[PDB]
């Protein structure tokens, strides 16, 4: 990871996330479970779709497009034609693959960045109410119920 | 009390390749190229497409015997030639500027086929019924081709013959006809007694002159001699005018063109079928949304961009690890 | 006491697209698109364009009647034709290929028109007063082409002309000339006397020999007749030669070309003004340092490349975020 | 942003600051104010300035283009010549569009990374002397004036 | 440096360590010296070769190419036969040369950000037992000898 | 105790260019553009290149009395042409399609050049050894092409000849030959007695017709007349018949050509070498396995592709910063 989250200091994922792409677990003494962080999923969502689409508005659509006939007498520009046929075909298989390559490698920095943007955002709310035990997680000092860890969720909490 | 931040991850074995490393896993992906068709020949626009089959352009618009069957089309998506479009021309000879006539014939969606010069009242002083050969047999009888008319010396004489057709189509009339080559000079004489034929052909833009080359050249299909074939496009309301001493095979049925849209022909040995497509290649239709294709280069309709590539797809969702 | 750390922000209402968003609004972007021009044609390189109007290329050199303005000009820095550019070839027939002439045009920045074949003195032997036609008229009176001189025969008689021209110029001279066809033989007695007229053209390089071809083709321009235009550009020091028994519609100005620039024609209605520009495109001058423009795909002189994109805008500042 | 800092963290822009990019507000006793820091600004400019010269460098300028005729007997090459004028046009087009976009992308992230490295900056260099009160502000346990101010700007100050 | 470890608060390289691109430096009681940290340095190595690898994958070779004659009347198929030349020989140099530009940021990004994250993980390791003295190095409280600083590297040590 | 972390420098000179900062001086780069050549051609797939030198293509196959060298040579890895590859059609005339006939000859990798008509038996009633010319001299004394035969009457009788040739060598069999003009009648008259003389070249697929054009056209090589030079492919079993009643310059050797790879003609002044290579320009052979070179667009073999890059170098390690 482009940015230390995922595969990183949170060295896996949660099958049992199931409602998103980012969230968090909690195990208050109420119980335990999975919760998904809608702001950040949903943001991470209209980027990647807009991304996709972007990808596809780009590339042209292809219409009729037929071969011509040569006669026996034609060969120079019967190969001409043939190079510019090449020529954009090479030249557009390069322009997609090339394209898909770099994108996912941009998305998947991306979603590196969502992770660890939430961790630095879950972090700076709990401060010294909580310690950091690593692979992501924060370990209370003050006990907190599901009324508490949701606020938590949904940036509220507060409290130096 | 804990609360831990992560992220999503499942079962899929989706994978994909970036920069810095190739197949990795990720939990969602999309495929961007898509690699299936239905190896059939479909109809685009609700038109079926025009099976030339055992025959070639030369022998669909000339008339060729063999091609009987095109006879009453005049409508179509797209030409269709096979592997085994061999028939065109029966009787040996070049056919001036083919591949330009096929090129013209791309952007035509239909036509109307009409007896531009009718074979049993346009030539009184010439013979209308001996134009037959052995070279375009029809049903084991020497015949011809059904478009053009081999026209003949009538009792010893050929006079000079003068015959001219106003387009009244209000569209592009394709013409077709031919110059007959004997290969020697009492062949010539028998056929036309004109020693010293030509045959003349102009309209507004077209004007050419043909002269009878007497030889013998390697027999094919059992002719030693040859005949040539041109056609050109008389524009609407123009005029073009036939003058000949002998030697003409005249134009016997002519086409109205319908430009239509961007349409052509295609070499495929794929079957047809009560089937209807957006998308049609050589291979076989093709119904997707995906911007890719890797199926053919050659495609008719909306189609997805041909690429060369085995395998496109994106990352959307990101790095599975279920660390199960 | 408190410090903070932020940063700039502004009332800029420009936005730009991005991979994962679209109509960011920024604090600074720079347009790298140019959509502007001044809807006029100007000069470039300090020289004016060459207005046919009314004239297409082959009026110009044949020196059509109806382009006598022309007659004048003899430096340009590119060619204008107009929608109404239909004075060419008034006497019907075909110019030989009459579009690689224009492609030759292309880096001609000037010519020295010369008088190759004097009128009054290169034909001591042959009509050179009776050259004219109803197809070319001139104030109502039958005309002819200013730098062709149609001869015709003298007192019943058209001897085998011979006439030679060495480029002495220093520099390629293109010649043009003409091969009349009349509709029937008894014009061609009435023209040139002999029955089997021919003409011959010859350089070190050009060779060809032209037999006329009598018919009567459809009228144009009220001619049943034909007539062909060719044309060579005869290399420094090389010799033409001219032989005729009838039909040769002889050079009588050449010219004597000088290369510029990559320049060339262009079609437009846009006006011609007293003005200057180092780019312009049929639809006006564009005065710009921007890398990309979508005012037209043709253009002359030094242009930002043509791109179809409506906008190009590179974010230079950032994401603005006033927060009012 | 990918590094969370602009539109992140430090929630919005200062139409205050107008002497740079990036900069500091500080409400000292002594009063309140806005200074751009330079070091940021500049170095900012200069790589954002060497972007845009570098896209213009690529893209190479179009001298005479003019269109070619052909007669009716010549639909092939003119249909050949037309593949390649409109070929080339949508794989510049292409290029200029994405180039582009994508370049933006960068910039963003660019300047998103710079807000982000100029308050990591500003923050090591307190350490204990101020506390972290989020939306990008520190405020100071042993007061600090003007002079003493400026010593954080121009990265002097020096107390752990 | 798009993360701010490298010519950032790590301002300068050690000539010194020559096992690896990221490295330890260490004083010990005991002596001083370097170790390079393998873990970091051949991930990075595999991620480099498999982008140098993928950049020269997508450029195609080039087989026989050769140039056509044209007579004195064919000037039309043969500016058409180089208008195709020039095209995709201006295509391809714009292709190689921003290919190039673009990943060799990325690049440096990436070492940036190996750099950064291995700072971040030697320090999350340390906690308390420790100080950040900037520069990239960290002051053990405990006293820590050749036994303990090869606990750090291998991500043992442990002792919150 | 002290622990850091920090990142590896060295002395590394290498520098890279990136999108916001130029010349940058890196750890560890790979240079993707190859600029060094061998400045010599080489063999490629172990065959030598075929040297024309002085001659070009026509000299060679028509077999200009300048290009014996040539004659025994039937199998090359490529052709190379110099700057004085002067050497084609030592008698004036055009080459029809000649431009067509090298690009045919650029996936020839061997043939094997027969005398399709052997000199002193395919020809009893016409002269065969006057055919001769001081626009092609040998050793001083004028001479002509060594493939084909030029013919004239026999004893003031040019009979009318007919000859033909079975393609029976499995392969496409190039055959030339030339059609003959003299400059004025009693040439014509003098070397084949019939005044209105003809060719005809007939096979399945070709057929054309000769007449002979007289004029004296300016001199070139002391000749006033002109010789035009013709070929075609004679496909497998196909058959060739050459008729003639006077003007033709006859065939005498031809070629059964072989396919092989994409291979070509190339114009260089390099030096020919003992050496091998699998990418072989202009400018000299290249051994790398570096994606790009700047040295040459014309390549023949594997080679990198080209690019008009000055540098291209990807920075594999780090900013160097050795901060002595
Ligand atoms: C060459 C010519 O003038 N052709 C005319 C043609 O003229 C004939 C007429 O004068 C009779 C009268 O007795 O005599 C003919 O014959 C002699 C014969 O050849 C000779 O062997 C014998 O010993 O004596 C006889 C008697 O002298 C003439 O040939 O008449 C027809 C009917 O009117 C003309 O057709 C119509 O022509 C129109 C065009 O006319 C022009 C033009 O362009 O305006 C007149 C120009 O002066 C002429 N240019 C010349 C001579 O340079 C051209 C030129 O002939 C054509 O372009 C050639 O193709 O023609 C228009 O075409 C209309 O539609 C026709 O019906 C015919 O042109
Ligand atoms: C008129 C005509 O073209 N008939 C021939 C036929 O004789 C021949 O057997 C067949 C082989 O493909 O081709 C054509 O059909
Ligand atoms: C000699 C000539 O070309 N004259 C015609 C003129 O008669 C006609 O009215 C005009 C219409 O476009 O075209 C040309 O000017
Ligand atoms: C038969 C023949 O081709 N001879 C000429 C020779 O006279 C001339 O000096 C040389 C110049 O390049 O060209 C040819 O070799």
């Amino acid at each position: 990871g482009l940015f230390g989250a995922i595969a990183g200091f949170i060295e896996g994922g949660w099958t049992g996330l199931i409602d998103g792409w980012y969230g968090y677990h909690h195990q208050n003494e109420q119980g335990s479970g999975y919760a998904a962080d809608q702001k950040s999923t949903q943001n991470a969502i209209d980027g990647i779709t807009n991304k996709v689409n972007s990808v596809i508005e780009k590339m042209n659509t292809q219409f009729t497009a037929v071969g011509k006939e040569f006669n026996n007498l034609e060969r120079r520009i019967k190969n001409l034609n043939k190079k510019v046929d090449d020529g954009f075909l090479d030249v557009w298989t390069y322009n997609a693959e090339l394209l898909v390559l770099l994108e996912n490698e941009r998305t998947l920095d991306f979603h590196d960045s969502n992770v660890k943007n939430l961790y630095e955002k879950a972090r700076s709310q709990l401060r010294n109410n909580a310690k950091e035990i690593g692979n992501g997680c924060f370990e209370f000092y003050h006990k907190c119920d599901d009324a508490c860890m949701e606020s938590v969720r949904n940036g509220t909490y507060d409290y130096p | 009390d804990t609360l831990c931040i992560g992220y999503h991850a499942n079962n899929s074995t989706d994978t994909v390749d970036t920069v810095l490393e190739k197949n990795v896993t990720v939990t969602h992906s999309v495929n961007l190229l898509e690699d299936s068709h239905n190896g059939k020949l479909c109809r685009l626009g609700g038109i079926a497409p025009l099976q030339l089959g055992k025959c070639n352009i030369a022998g669909w618009l000339l008339g060729n015997p063999e091609c009987d069957l095109l006879l009453t089309v005049s409508s179509w998506s797209y030409i269709v030639e096979t592997s085994n479009s061999d028939n065109g021309t029966c009787y040996p000879g070049d056919f001036i500027d083919y591949e330009e006539l096929r090129e013209q014939l791309s952007s035509v969606s239909s036509f109307e086929k009409f007896e531009i010069f009718p074979k049993t009242s346009s030539w009184p002083n010439h013979e209308t019924t001996r134009g037959v050969t052995a070279a375009c047999p029809y049903a084991g009888a020497s015949s011809f081709y059904r478009n053009l008319l081999w026209l003949v010396k009538k009792g010893n004489s050929y006079p000079k013959l003068s015959k001219s057709y106003v387009n009244n189509k209000g569209k592009e009339v394709l013409v077709l006809w031919g110059v007959h080559h004997p290969p020697t000079s009492t062949d010539q004489q028998s056929l036309y007694q004109n020693a010293d034929a030509y045959v003349s052909v102009g309209s507004s833009k077209y004007d050419r002159r043909f002269t009878p080359e007497i030889a013998a050249r390697p027999k094919v299909r059992g002719q030693a001699g040859r005949m040539n074939y041109y056609w050109t496009l008389l524009e609407p309301g123009d005029t073009i005018t036939f003058e000949a001493t002998g030697n003409l095979v005249a134009p016997r049925y002519a086409f109205a063109l319908n430009r239509g849209s961007g349409s052509g022909i295609i070499t495929s040995d794929a079957p047809v079928h009560d089937c209807d497509t957006k998308c049609q290649t050589p291979h076989g239709a093709i119904n997707s949304s995906l911007p890719f294709q890797n199926i053919h280069p050659v495609t008719i309709g909306e189609c997805p961009k041909y690429v060369k590539s085995t395998k496109l797809r994106m990352a959307t969702g990101l790095r599975n690890i279920p660390a199960r």
